[PDB]
């Protein structure tokens, strides 16, 4: 869904 | 447990032809920095990942508006972007967005300026915004409500200790939040229009924030 | 100078097939009562007439929403109109307005209920809303800001005295105002649509509130 | 302009 946000929040 | 010192540290850690294009470009860049800010707010990264997403998607525009507004306190009739560019109200007016720009100046920047809102205070208000227990889809609203409560408890203590001669200061800070909410909503309407009409390049992260829901 | 007793008296003095039609009819009727309420709030009638108009035009929807919300505290999953009619969420959903109705229930009514917001508190919050110094066109914003300040000063004193064991109560009340602002704005968008599309009779006073500006 | 409101507020 919200791929950039998820990636930045992961770690 | 929610030390204003950690909140201040978060603010400090993150400090840096069409004005609409320049503002949107800057907002996209500041969304990356926003994520790094939120991670430095106590207990935020311990929330479930889906709830971190919900809170940032619900609050990003108010959080970014608060930030540029306070950054702009010493600017006459304009704002200062994180890119270092100053945007004056004359330029906003000449681009068709004078009304909302003037609300920002009159309801946020000038008021922050008039009361000398400090960075700890700004930081706490933003943390309150971030921990919005009304955000839809939250796995545990009560947990977020509890975090919001700890932040405002710490803010009041900070204010009563730092500015004992201003007993209404705490209320004054909290009472800029309805204005911030209203302005953020109007800015979103504008962004959705720019997207619809194609009048402005919108970068990938900003675009993602405009995606459904 | 801004006695919570006078504010409570104002609240007490005023106490009483398509749910959208029934709600709009009730809102029109309550706009008359709203004017009589505002007159009972200390210092409001001493403002210039043009400023009284500005404040009521800027605040009517938030003021009416606060009122029906608090009236609805003991209602399960619905609201109680001043006409005495109860509207349940099922009916709102089946009329196409379930989302906004659910925000009202979740963000306002249930929260008022959960904290047992009292009528003095409701009255003060409404007086804060009424005295909105950000309203555009005000002949003297500072005067209205001063009146807002006296109300929140009196509210905090009331809370600290009535509920000394809840030191966050004051902040908790003020932090329902951004939700109220957001919900009021969305309700206005809906009303403008009902007007545009013709799907609902809109009575004269409500219609006037929807007129420009 | 806003005729009902003005009238109700007058007196
Ligand atoms: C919602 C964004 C977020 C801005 C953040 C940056 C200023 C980032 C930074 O440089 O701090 C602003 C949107 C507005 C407005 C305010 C200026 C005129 C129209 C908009 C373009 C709709
Ligand atoms: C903005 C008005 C004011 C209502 C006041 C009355 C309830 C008066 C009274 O009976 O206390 C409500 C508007 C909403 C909403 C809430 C219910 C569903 C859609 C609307 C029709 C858009």
């Amino acid at each position: 869904k919200h791929k950039i946000l998820h990636r930045l929040l992961q770690d | 447990d929610m030390p204003v010192e950690r909140i201040l540290e978060a603010e400090l850690a993150v400090e840096p032809n069409d004005p609409v294009t320049n503002i949107c470009q800057a907002a996209d860049k500041q969304l990356f920095t926003l994520v790094e800010w939120a991670k430095r707010i106590p207990h935020f990264s311990e929330l479930p990942l889906d709830d971190q997403v919900i809170l940032l998607r619900a609050g990003w525009n108010e959080l970014l508006i608060a930030s540029f507004s306070h950054r702009s306190i010493a600017v006459k009739d304009g704002i200062l972007l994180a890119t270092g560019l100053h945007v004056h109200r004359n330029s906003a007016h000449s681009a068709g967005v004078g009304a909302i720009f003037d609300r920002v100046l009159t309801e946020l920047v000038s008021k922050m300026r008039d009361m000398q809102m400090d960075k700890t205070e700004l930081g706490c208000l933003r943390a309150i915004v971030l921990f919005n227990p009304d955000s839809k889809g939250l796995s545990n609203p009560a947990e977020v409500e509890a975090l919001r409560e700890k932040v405002y408890a710490s803010l009041e203590a900070y204010c009563k200790h730092k500015y004992p001669e201003q007993p209404g200061r705490f209320a004054k800070l909290l009472l800029r939040l309805p204005a911030l909410r209203s302005i953020g909503l109007k800015c979103l309407e504008h962004l959705f229009f720019f997207k619809l009409i194609g009048d402005t390049p919108i970068d990938t992260f900003l675009m993602e924030m405009l995606e459904a829901p």
